[PDB]
């Protein structure tokens, strides 16, 4: 489950701007399992 | 006080099982030094050349 991951500098606070930035080879899992949905979850009146 | 025949056999069964969940125990390589400006044959975490 290969994660390719970057940060880069950006300066704004909304919709994602033009320009050109690649990504990296942050971490494989060396797992083999199968994975067909995905679900967010945040640090949850 | 019983007899050898007895006495427990530490055993190990080694249960192993194949092509799932890939191999993960695995061999080990043995290294040798490096050497510099002669043709040589190499190896290279699988790739191999000269």
């Amino acid at each position: 489950f290969k994660i390719y991951s970057k940060h880069t500098p950006i300066n704004l606070v909304r919709d994602l701007p033009q320009g050109f930035s690649a990504l990296e080879p942050l971490v494989d899992l060396p797992i083999g399992i199968n994975i067909t949905r995905f679900q967010t979850l945040l640090a949850l009146l | 006080t019983n007899g050898v025949g007895y006495q427990p056999y530490r055993v190990v069964v080694l249960s192993f099982e194949l092509l799932h969940a890939p191999a993960t125990v695995c061999g080990p390589k043995k290294s040798t030094n490096l050497v510099k400006n002669k043709c040589v044959n190499f190896n290279f975490n699988g790739l191999t050349g000269t």
